[PDB]
C-alpha cells in the first residue's frame, strides 16, 4: 500500500493475500499431512489395504477389489492361477472326453483307422497339451491335474 | 493353494505407487525442518492473516471512496458531506490509517482533497 491507486487496487491485493493465505493454508495441511506421514501410524490407514485383506482372501473378494476398492498385481496373479486351475481343469475334462474317445476307438479294429485317422487324433491331443500353459508353481492342485494327465 | 496375502506394509506400499493411493513421502526426512517449516508458515500464516485484516479495513476506504465517486456521478452532494466526512473521520480515527505508511495516506489525502 504505497499510493491511492494501490487503494484502487487494494481489493485487488486483498484477492492477492487472499490467495497467499489459501496457498499457505494449503501449505500449512500439506505440512500437517507430512507431519503425518512421518509416523508410520496415521489417519490414512489400512482401508484399501483392509479391503485387500479383509475381502480379498477370496477370488470373488479379488473380483469385488478390482471391480469397487482397485485393481493390484496381485490379483493379476490370483486370475493368472485362477486361469490355469482353469485350464488345468478344462484339460482334465478334455484329456477325459477324449481318453473316452481313446476307449471308445479301443476295439474298433486297427485296421479301420487310418494315418489321417491317428494323425487327426494326435493332433487333437498335442493341441490338448498345447491348452495347458507350464506354471513353475509347487504341486498343490497342478498335482492331481499332473496324474490324471499322465494317466 | 491361493489364498493368502502379505501384511499391512506391502499393500499399503503397493498402493502407495498405485496412482490411486498416495501417502505423504514427501517430507519425511525433515524433522528438523517440519518444525520450523510449520512455525515459519504459520508465523507468515498470521502475518498473511493480519496483512488481509488490514487490506479489507483498508477495502472499507477503497469502498467509501467508490462510493462517493459514484456519489458525484449521481451528483448526491449531500450525503457526499456526510460520507467525506465519514472518510476524514475515519482517515484520522481508523487505527488502520495510523498504521498505514506515510506514502498511502499522502496519496489518500491527495485524492480526497482532489
Amino acid at each position: 500500500m504505497n499510493g491511492i491507486d494501490d487503494l484502487l487496487n487494494i481489493n485487488d491485493r486483498i484477492k492477492q493475500v487472499q490467495n497467499e493465505r489459501n496457498e499457505l493454508a494449503s501449505k500449512l495441511q500439506n505440512l500437517k499431512q507430512s507431519l503425518a506421514s512421518n509416523d508410520t501410524e496415521v489417519a490414512l490407514s489400512e482401508v484399501i489395504a483392509q479391503d485387500i485383506i479383509e475381502v480379498g482372501a477370496s477370488v470373488e473378494g479379488l473380483e469385488q477389489l478390482r471391480a469397487k476398492y482397485g485393481d493390484l498385481q496381485i490379483l493379476n496373479k490370483l486370475e493368472k492361477v485362477a486361469v490355469q486351475q482353469t485350464q488345468m481343469q478344462a484339460g482334465v475334462d478334455k484329456l477325459d472326453s477324449f481318453e473316452r474317445q481313446l476307449d471308445e476307438l479301443a476295439e474298433q479294429p486297427p485296421d479301420q483307422f487310418t494315418l489321417d485317422d491317428v494323425k487327426a487324433l494326435h493332433s487333437k491331443l498335442t493341441s490338448v497339451f498345447a491348452t495347458v500353459p507350464q506354471i513353475n508353481n509347487i504341486d498343490s492342485q497342478y498335482a492331481a491335474y499332473n496324474k490324471l494327465k499322465s494317466k | 493353494m491361493e489364498s493368502l496375502f502379505p501384511n499391512k506394509g506391502e499393500i499399503i506400499r503397493e498402493l502407495l505407487k498405485d496412482p490411486l493411493i498416495l501417502k505423504n513421502d514427501s517430507k519425511r526426512s525433515n524433522g528438523s525442518e517440519l518444525e520450523l517449516d510449520s512455525s515459519d508458515l504459520l508465523q507468515r500464516e498470521a502475518i498473511l492473516a493480519n496483512e488481509l485484516n488490514i487490506l479489507d479495513n483498508l477495502k472499507t476506504f477503497l469502498n467509501l471512496i467508490k462510493e462517493v465517486k459514484t456519489n458525484l456521478n449521481i451528483l448526491e452532494l449531500e450525503n457526499c458531506y456526510y460520507s467525506l466526512q465519514s472518510l476524514r473521520k475515519k482517515m484520522r480515527n481508523n487505527a488502520a490509517y495510523l498504521k498505514q505508511s506515510f506514502n498511502f495516506q499522502q496519496s489518500i489525502s491527495t485524492y480526497v482533497d482532489t
